Order: structure tokens, then sequence, then C-alpha cells
């Protein structure tokens, strides 16, 4: 079974970066799209970006110019970069799978991480 | 799998003993024709067939099956006649590393016919949207990697098979089992066949 | 920006039919896909392709799209529907997933 | 394939068979006994078509094969090297290729492009290092690699078997096709399967021979197997009456 588990820091001060990183276990890190999700709090959810398998990378036009996601294979891993966090960037991320059924990944997630809450607080 | 190979065997001759006498077989399953009688039996001609596929997909290969490997890289007709031979091959197949360079059609709008081989490595379009020879979403490569390694299980592990399709037409019978002969025996009331003269 | 509409909140007794809206324009022509989300938990997909569901959901959620609005439907609500209900699309301009405000579903 | 600008091809001549063209009919041994069967022969005294190999491109005809073909060569050495087989000689149905090059005997049956002027050259001892017949070869059905001198071949096409029965003999006439009786022997039956219609010859080209084509009917003969199993003489039931009565 497919776990993804989500690091970084809790509190980042405002104008740093805000560092996440998602943990694939269970399975390969390959062949799949890895989207970045923000619920703030009292929001709905937030798409963030996604990167694939191949190092194509998309991102929500509000927050391009800041988001930069990157993946490590031979870790199995793949990193959210936020530069100049703000008091908006408060929030709950989660990272999760784009469905992926019969070879064709649907615009779904199907498996999600259990979120990490990220503070930004001086 | 998906680029499986093909040989033509005809007008030759072949003891079958050492092939159904062999444990060396995994999977040794014959259709429309007795294993211990091909010996037995003269064929038109024979195609053989030879790939690579994990345990699980061995099933795959038969008249009636479905699937990934029978759909989008090997079909068999239901009205198959012949032997479908399969064997592990992961001392052979596998890598420490994975074996990757295995591959097998995963994308495809429509199954394979029987006997079809689809080596189409074109960007699966899963949209509208064209993809132009760039992956991205909706747009996937049509292959994808066994990464065969000596530690998966016995379904995942690669296993090669041969399937012989053994065709009985119209024209002369060119492909027939040796029988061997027996000695000679001289100024005794007997029975003798002589190259079929009885 | 592509916006999804949903109700702020849905209250429906156990053992009726709960329907959940999702608007926006143009949204009957996107695949629309219904997600899942409890107090502290992440979300969960429960319908996509707009009728889809994923295994293990139970047949009692079904989804609808239709025109500019697409429709969660859960018959026999339980207790344990008491959710936030998301709806997510994909604009294939921006090529970017679009998320509801989220529909809060109770169960008194 | 090489181009030729200028082709040409000598007029037929035309001649009788005389009495040639037996051939046993099976593989069976008999002895000093006259044995009688109906089958495809080359009816005594028969209208033969014969032309010139030289060794200006002159180019070999394609002659129609009907249901059997008597060949015949009267040459020093070796010019006549092979024949093409087929009913379109194209790569779009399979086709029949028998040559003998200074190695050995090849025979292969696939869908060739000929060439328009099939060539095989030598150039001085004579070394063969030209050999330009067919552009292309695919999906081949068939593969097997093994003082005048009269060769004489019957090739018969019956049952999916090209049956090819073979003599050679030293002749000493200059010219014409030589009076005489000599049995050909049972060369290879080959299981190629294939429909045959017509025909073309192969030569030589050294950087004249001459050869003889006729055709055979089913005809009833009667064969005189010596007390050695050897043809000696034959007997074509439908010559004249007193073939008939004999
Ligand atoms: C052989 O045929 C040709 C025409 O094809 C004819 O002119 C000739 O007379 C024939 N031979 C005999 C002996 O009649
Ligand atoms: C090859 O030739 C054989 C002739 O026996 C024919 O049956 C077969 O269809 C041919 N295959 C192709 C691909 O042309
Ligand atoms: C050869 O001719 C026969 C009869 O005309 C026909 O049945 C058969 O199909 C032909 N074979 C080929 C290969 O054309
Ligand atoms: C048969 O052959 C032998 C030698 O090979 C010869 O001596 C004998 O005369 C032959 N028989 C006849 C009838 O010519």
């Amino acid at each position: 079974q497919v776990q993804l588990q989500q690091s970084g820091p809790g509190l980042v001060k405002p104008s740093e970066t805000l560092s996440l990183t998602c943990t694939v276990s269970g399975a390969s890190i390959s062949n799949y799209y890895w989207s970045w999700i923000r619920q703030p709090p009292g929001k709905g959810l937030e798409w963030v970006g996604y990167i694939y398998y191949t190092g194509s990378t998309n991102h929500n036009p509000s927050l391009k110019s800041r988001v930069t996601i990157s993946l490590d294979t031979s870790k199995n891993q793949f990193s959210l970069r936020l530069s100049s966090v703000t008091a908006a960037d408060t929030a709950v991320y989660y990272c999760a799978r784009a469905y992926c059924s019969g070879g064709s990944c649907f615009d779904t997630f199907d498996i999600w991480g259990q979120g990490t809450m990220v503070t930004v607080s001086s | 799998v998906y680029a499986w190979n093909r040989k033509r065997i005809s007008n030759c001759v072949a003891d079958y003993s050492v092939l159904y006498n062999s444990a060396s077989f995994s999977t040794f399953k014959c259709y429309g024709v007795s294993p211990t009688k091909l010996n037995d039996l003269c064929f038109t001609n024979v195609y053989a067939d030879s790939f690579v596929i994990r345990g699980d997909e061995v099933r795959q290969i038969a008249p009636g099956q479905t699937g990934n490997i029978a759909d989008y890289n090997y079909k068999l007709p239901d009205d198959f006649t012949g032997c479908v031979i399969a064997w592990n091959s992961n001392n052979l197949d596998s890598k420490v590393g994975g074996n990757y360079n295995y591959l097998y059609r995963l994308f495809r709008k429509s199954n394979l016919k029987p006997f079809e081989r689809d080596i189409s490595t074109e960007i699966y379009q899963a949209g509208s949207t064209p993809c132009n020879g760039v992956k991205g979403f909706n747009c996937y490569f049509p292959l994808q990697s066994y990464g065969f390694q000596p530690t998966y299980g016995v379904g995942y592990q690669p296993y090669r098979v041969v399937v012989l399709s053994f065709e009985l037409l119209h024209a002369p019978a060119t492909v027939c089992g040796p029988k061997k002969s027996t000695n000679l025996v001289k100024n005794k009331c007997v029975n003798f066949n002589f190259n079929g003269l009885t | 920006s592509y916006e999804l509409t949903q109700p702020p909140s849905v209250s429906v007794a156990p053992g009726q039919t709960a329907r959940i809206t999702c608007g926006g324009n143009n949204i009957g022509s996107k695949s629309v896909h219904w997600f899942q989300q409890k107090p502290g938990q992440a979300p969960v997909l429960v319908v996509y392709d707009d009728s889809d569901r994923p295994s293990g959901i139970p047949e009692r959620f079904s989804g609808s799209n239709s025109g500019n609005t697409a429709s969660l439907t859960i018959s026999r609500v339980e207790a344990g529907d008491e959710a936030d209900y998301y709806c997510q699309v994909w604009d294939s301009a921006s090529d970017s997933g679009v998320f509801g405000t989220g529909t809060k579903l109770t169960v008194p | 394939c090489v181009n030729f600008t200028t082709r040409t091809q000598l007029p037929p001549a035309y001649t009788n068979s005389f009495t040639r063209g037996v051939y046993y009919p099976d593989k069976v041994f008999r002895s000093s006994v006259l044995h009688s069967t109906q089958d495809l022969f080359l009816p005594f005294f028969s209208n033969v078509t014969w032309f010139h190999a030289i060794h200006k491109r002159f180019a070999n005809p394609v002659l129609p094969f009907n249901d059997g073909v008597y060949f015949a060569s009267t040459e020093k050495s070796n010019i006549i090297r092979g024949w093409i087989f087929g009913t379109t000689l194209d790569s779009k149905t399979q086709s029949l290729l028998i040559v003998n090059n200074a190695t050995n005997v090849v025979i292969k049956v696939c869908e060739f492009q000929f060439c328009n002027d099939p060539f095989l050259g030598v150039y001085y001892s004579w070394m063969e290092s030209e050999f330009r017949v067919y552009s292309s070869a695919n999906n081949c059905t068939f593969e097997y690699v093994s003082f005048k001198n009269l060769r004489e071949f019957v090739f018969k096409n019956i049952d999916g078997y090209f049956k090819i029965y073979s003599k050679h003999t030293p002749i000493n006439l200059v010219r014409g096709l030589p009076q005489g009786f000599s049995a050909l022997e049972p060369l290879v039956d080959l299981p190629i399967g294939i429909n045959i219609t017509r025909f073309q010859t192969l030569h030589i080209s050294y950087l004249a021979a001459a050869y003889y084509v006729g055709y055979l009917q089913p005809r009833t003969f009667l064969l005189k197997y010596n007390e050695n199993g050897t043809i000696t003489d034959a007997v074509d039931c439908a010559l004249d009456p007193l073939s008939e009565t004999k």
C-alpha cells in the first residue's frame, strides 16, 4: 500500500523559504504525478502544483512565481519550496498522488498524505 | 513481449520427446494436440514465437485470455492449435539493479489481433490535446518496463515463453517427427516397413 | 480565474438523500471529482469521472455533471457522512486543479 | 541491378525434338522388361524452340511453362547457370530461383524483385565477382544450397513438388540438337508448393551457347528397362499407328 509522509518546519519566519518534503513508501515515485495541496485555516483545499516523474512541473498561476517542485527518485521523495512565505501561507500542506487507472492518470487524487501544519509567524 | 520474436519452422524433423520429457519448463500446455503425440504428427509449418513475461502474466498466454499482455503485447487466436512452454529466467533476465531492458505495452486504444505485434513507441494521447511527442499530462509512454530483480516474487520474476503454433494446411506435410528404426533381421518371416512401404 | 462554488453547509437527517452542488461555468465539459475530508483527516476521493467510485466507496455515493452544475448524491445519509465535501476539476487552459469552496455535510 | 540502355534479343529458332526427353517415371528398378505409364512426356518428334546465349545487351526471353518443360543446352563451358520460375516474376508473388554458381548450386523461393537484365559476370583462371539478378528478396519461403557437352533437364511442377530430372552427355555435334537416346535421371524434387507459368534462362557474361526448350504433354509411353535397369528405348503410344500397335 502506497503511503505518503510529509516533513518540514512547523514554524517558519516571514520572508523565509518554506521547504516541505513528501516521502513515498510502498511503491516507486515514478510513473505518477505528485501534487501539493494547501488548506489554509478556514478555507477550502487549494492546489499548489504537480510534478511528473520525467521532471515536468506545473504550478497554480497564483503561486507560480514562488513555488518550486523538485523530484528525487533516488530517495523516492519530492520537495516543495515556497519563497518569501507570508502569513497567508500558513496552512496544512498535503501531498497527493494522481489517480492512474489503466495507465491514464486522471485529474483526481486517490492517495493523500496526513498533512503537515505550517505556521508563518514572527 | 511487445516485440515478441517469431521464427518459421518448415521442411525439417524434430524429436519432441526431448521437449515434453524435459522438466526444465514451468508451464507446458498444448491446445488441439496431445503433448505426447507430437512425434506422431506432421504439420505443413510451425511458428516459434519467443518473449519474456513475469509469472503472473504467464496465464494470459492462452486462447480466450485477456489482460495487458493478451490485449496489448501478444494475442493468441481462440482456435489456436499448438503448445505454450514457459520457464523461469530470473537468473538470466533479472539484475541486482533491475533489468529494465524488458518492456511490455501498457497503453493502447485497442486490443491486438491474434499474432499481432505492436512495436509503436508513440506517446499515448489520453486526452483531446495532442502530445506532439512531449510527455506530460494525458501524454504517457506506451511501454512499461518490468525492471526485473532477483528479489522479486515468482509472479514478478521473469519467465521465458515459447509458443509453438503448428499449422497443418492443404500444403504438403513438411514438419514431422523422426521415428526411431529397429534392427534388421534376415532370413526370417517378418513384417517390414521401409520408409513407409509396409 | 476558473472558480467552483459549493454550498457552505448541507444538513440531512439519517436515512435521507443529501445533494451537494458544485457550480462553475462550462464545468459540464470537464471531469468533476468529489473528495471527502473528515475533521483532522486528509481528503479522500469518493467520486471521479463524474460517475465513477474508487474501490471501497459505498454505492450510496453517486456523481453527476450536467451543464454548469455537478451534483454529489449520498443516499441514506449516515452519521459517518458528516464531513467536508470538495469538488475538484482540471482547467486545461491553466492546466491546474481547481477545488470548490467545500460543503460541510452534517447529520443531526 | 545493372541497367542496359540497349536491350535486344535474337529471334527464336525452330527445330524438332526427334526422340529425346525420356526420364525414369518412378524410382523403381525393373530388369529386362517393358513397362507402360501415362505421364508428362516430351512427345517424340515435337516442335522445339531454340535460341542462343551470348556470353548491345542481348537478353534471354521469358517463356511460358505450361505443365512441364524440357530444357537443353549444348556448350563447351558452363555458360548456362540457371533459371527463374513463377507467374508474375515480381515481388507480388513467390518466385523460384535456381542457379549453379562457381561454388555450388543455390535454390531459393522468395518474393524476389528480379532485375530487368539478370547478370552474372566473370573476369580473368576465370573468377566470378558479379551477380546482379534480383533487386530484392523478402518473405523467403524456401532455401537450399548444395568437344561439346549436352546438358538436358526436365522440370515438372506437380502436387506442390518441382521435380527436376537431368542428364549430361559428351556431344560431338557442332550445331543442332543431337539425335540420340539417353534417359534423364532424377535430380531432385522440391516441395516448394508454388504456381509457375513462365520462366527465363540465366547465362554467364565474360568480361555463344545454344539452348532448346520444349513442352510436355500428358502421353502414354512404353519404356524398355535393360537387365541393368537402364532405360534403353521408348515408344510414344500416340505418335503413329505403328506406335499404337507396339
Ligand atoms: C513449328 O512451329 C512453327 C511456328 O511456331 C512452324 O512454322 C513450324 O512449321 C513448326 N514445325 C514443323 C515441323 O511444322
Ligand atoms: C509470404 O509468402 C507466403 C507464401 O506461402 C504467404 O502465404 C504469406 O502471406 C506471405 N507473407 C507476407 C507478409 O507477404
Ligand atoms: C495456384 O493456383 C491454384 C489454382 O489456380 C490456386 O487454387 C492457388 O491458390 C494458387 N496458389 C497461389 C500461391 O497463387
Ligand atoms: C551391367 O553392367 C556391367 C558392369 O557395370 C556390365 O558388365 C554388363 O554388361 C551390364 N549389363 C548389360 C546388359 O549391359
